[PDB]
């Protein structure tokens, strides 16, 4: 159904969404 | 330990990757350019993260979005989305 960058896309991406408004 | 209530970055990125793929499906240079941005983005951020501050990142979040903004122009929607996730501050 969905195939990822199968290397570290979602990582990248969960960084800048996670790291916003943080710390 | 993770969470599972109202997840952002699984939702946000899953479909942002999807759309993308979808939508460039037939040109995969640009598709690659961008991947290739947060790649190097991302290994510089990691590594930046865990020397602390003496390191000097090579991409930094002027330069992703810089060059985001040129791989497309009629499409800005991808530009605002992924600004959506550009980390606030």
């Amino acid at each position: 159904d969905f195939t990822p960058m199968d290397s570290s896309a979602v990582y990248v991406l969960s960084s800048m969404a996670r790291q916003r408004r943080a710390s | 330990s993770l969470q599972n209530n109202q997840p952002v970055e699984f939702n946000h990125a899953i479909n942002y990757v999807n759309k993308i793929k979808n939508r460039f499906q037939g040109q995969p240079d640009i598709y690659k350019a961008f991947l290739e941005i947060l790649h190097t983005y991302q290994k510089e951020q990691r590594n930046a993260k865990e020397a602390g501050g003496n390191y000097t990142p090579a991409l930094t979040e002027q330069e992703v979005y810089a060059q985001v903004a040129r791989l497309f122009k009629n499409q800005e929607d991808l530009l605002s989305e992924f600004g959506q996730f550009l980390p606030d501050a």
